[PDB]
């Protein structure tokens, strides 16, 4: 095996599905959201290498 | 007596559509190859659902009573096929010893052969699957496999802890299982497992 | 937000991009209209039964009327210009048709004009004490209107009845018909009238003539009740008009969601109401309307 599917995921649409109460709660949490796009990009990018 | 309940009491847990698919799902079902009595018109449990059976050649049974005392006492339902029209009422109805049928009501509605019937009770509704299908046996149940679409869901509200029957048949009782059932590509069940 | 460079920059809290390319926002497009699905409306609670019967009962007979299993227009009634008092407590009427009840009671009967603000919680006098008592934490309407010309006649009307005696204050929504002789005095009556032993009813003096305070007014009281039960009787929920092949946000039924609606070739069973997918996602629905 050789490479994976590249997947990613935005946190925030998978957490909180079209509802603003739902994104002003989860932006208390700070970059979860932003470090697990990165970590996934990460992912992606070292697929195609 | 007692019979096998081979396959059968499988019905739609959901009204939801599925094709294709093996779907898992916990709901009160009829466990398979069971003990189911049989009888050729007693009072019999609701521990927590029903399954009832007839095998009928001439239409003899017609109806079904519930609730708890079923005297004139308290809140009962009383379900009637009469020739063209389905009647459903809730009444403290005043019942006979043996009722039967010859040869503060607050809700009311009026609408060879294996009929299958599933009733249960659950937060208050009284959900009512069924099915119809032709038979060549006079011995017991057909072996083999169908599902129980939904009929009715009435909203009673009321206590059920015993029933019986108005007019041969058989009764099963329910219990909470964990299913696997195989929807088709017409999201129609074909096969289960218990688990 | 000036341009796409400017959103790199702030993505990379930096003020200098190395060549690369970035993953900046999402885009995500937004629904154009909002689409509300449900089932053609049907079996109407029986209102007209209560508001057009012929003949109300005394106050101190008022009838009762239970309403169940049904849909309950309340827009007819709030919006009817033939009720002189429509007074509702810790309940809105426009509000009622978002709401579902378990069972709701229409107690009717006729008062005199005057005697229709004894019919609210925390009052005093005959009717609100030995005919008919709210409770202090009544939550439901009372609709009153004029009926001179229907409970009034040339001669004086005089088969509405009100209790004028009691031993004791009824309790809310307490119903009292009984005829025992009052005994006023020490001497007990054993149901026979004399001194200090009067009858506990009297009737109304109707004539189309009266003062608007003396004349007839039927009254209905609403009161709404949620039980260990099913809540059955419900509002009309108004839908609208269906849109395909645009980005909306839908509600059927029960379920809400967003996304695009288009004409399906699946063949769902005639009880299957909505579809899933393998993900336990709602891939499909029967518009209620239309099947
Ligand atoms: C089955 O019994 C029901 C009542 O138990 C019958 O329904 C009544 O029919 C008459 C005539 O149409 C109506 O006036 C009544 O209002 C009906 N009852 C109810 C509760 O609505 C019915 O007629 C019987 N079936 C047949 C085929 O005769
Ligand atoms: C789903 O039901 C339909 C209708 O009964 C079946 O479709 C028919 O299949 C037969 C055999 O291939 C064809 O001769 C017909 O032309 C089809 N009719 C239509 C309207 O498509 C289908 O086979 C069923 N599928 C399953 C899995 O049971
Ligand atoms: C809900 O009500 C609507 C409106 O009365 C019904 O729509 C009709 O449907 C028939 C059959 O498809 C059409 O021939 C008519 O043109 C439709 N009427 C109108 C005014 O557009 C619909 O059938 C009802 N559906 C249910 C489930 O009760
Ligand atoms: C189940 O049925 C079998 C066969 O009739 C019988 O031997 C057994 O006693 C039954 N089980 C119970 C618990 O009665
Ligand atoms: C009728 O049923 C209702 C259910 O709430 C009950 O309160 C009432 O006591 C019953 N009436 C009679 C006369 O038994
Ligand atoms: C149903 O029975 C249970 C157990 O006896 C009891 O707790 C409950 O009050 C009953 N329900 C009603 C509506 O009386
Ligand atoms: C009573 O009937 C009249 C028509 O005769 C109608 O205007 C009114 O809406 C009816 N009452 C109710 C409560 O619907």
């Amino acid at each position: 095996p050789v490479s994976m599917t590249k997947t990613s995921v935005d946190c925030t649409m998978y957490i909180c599905g079209d509802s603003t109460e739902c994104s002003n709660l989860l932006l208390q949490y700070g970059s979860f959201c932003t470090q697990l796009n990165r970590a996934l990009t990460g992912i992606a990018v070292e697929q195609d290498k | 007596a007692y019979t096998n309940s081979f396959t059968r009491g499988v019905y739609y847990p959901d009204k939801v559509f599925r094709s294709s698919v093996l779907h898992s799902t916990q709901d009160l079902f009829l466990p398979f190859f069971s003990n189911v009595t049989w009888f050729h018109n007693p009072v019999l449990p609701f521990n927590d659902g029903v399954y009832f059976a007839s095998t009928e050649k001439s239409n003899i049974i017609r109806g079904w009573i519930f609730g708890t005392t079923l005297d004139s006492k308290t809140q009962s339902l009383l379900i009637v096929n009469n020739a063209t029209n389905v009647v459903i009422k809730v009444c403290e109805f005043q019942f006979c010893n043996d009722p039967f049928l010859g040869v503060n009501c607050t809700f009311e509605y009026v609408s060879k052969n294996l009929r299958e019937f599933v009733f249960k009770n659950i937060d208050g509704y009284f959900k009512i699957y069924s099915k119809h299908t032709p038979i060549n046996l006079v011995r017991d149940l057909p072996q083999g496999f169908s599902a129980l679409e939904p009929l009715v869901d009435l909203p009673i509200g009321i206590n059920i802890t015993r029933f019986q029957t108005l007019l041969a048949y058989y009764v099963g009782y329910l219990q909470p299982r964990t299913f696997l059932l195989k929807y088709n590509e017409n999201g129609t069940i074909t096969d289960a497992v218990d688990c | 937000a000036l341009d796409p460079l400017s959103e790199t920059k702030c993505t990379l809290k930096s003020f200098t991009v190395e060549k690369g390319i970035y993953q900046t926002s999402n885009f995500r497009v937004q629904p154009t209209e909002s689409i509300v699905r449900f089932p053609n409306i049907t079996n109407l609670c029986p209102f007209g039964e209560v508001f057009n019967a012929t003949r109300f009962a005394s106050v101190y007979a008022w009838n009762r009327k239970r309403i169940s299993n049904c849909v309950a227009d309340y827009s007819v009634l709030y919006n009817s210009a033939s009720f002189s008092t429509f007074k509702c407590y810790g309940v809105s009427p426009t509000k009622l048709n978002d709401l579902c009840f378990t069972n709701v009671y229409a107690d009717s009967f006729v008062i005199r004009g005057d005697e229709v603000r004894q019919i609210a919680p925390g009052q005093t006098g005959k009717i609100a004490d030995y005919n008919y008592k709210l409770p202090d934490d009544f939550t439901g309407c009372v609709i009153a209107w004029n009926s001179n010309n229907l409970d009034s006649k040339v001669g004086g009307n005089y088969n509405y009845l009100y209790r004028l005696f009691r031993k004791s204050n009824l309790k809310p929504f307490e119903r009292d018909i009984s005829t025992e002789i009052y005994q006023a005095g020490s001497t007990p009556c054993n149901g026979v009238e004399g001194f200090n032993c009067y009858f506990p009813l009297q009737s109304y003096g109707f004539q189309p003539t009266n003062g608007v305070g003396y004349q007839p007014y039927r009254v209905v009281v609403l009161s709404f009740e949620l039980l260990h039960a099913p809540a059955t009787v419900c509002g009309p929920k108004k839908s609208t008009n269906l849109v395909k092949n645009k980005c909306v946000n839908f509600n059927f039924n029960g379920l809400t969601g967003t996304g695009v609606l288009t004409e399906s070739n699946k063949k769902f069973l005639p009880f299957q109401q909505f579809g899933r997918d393998i993900a336990d996602t709602t891939d499909a629905v029967r518009d209620p309307q239309t099947l």
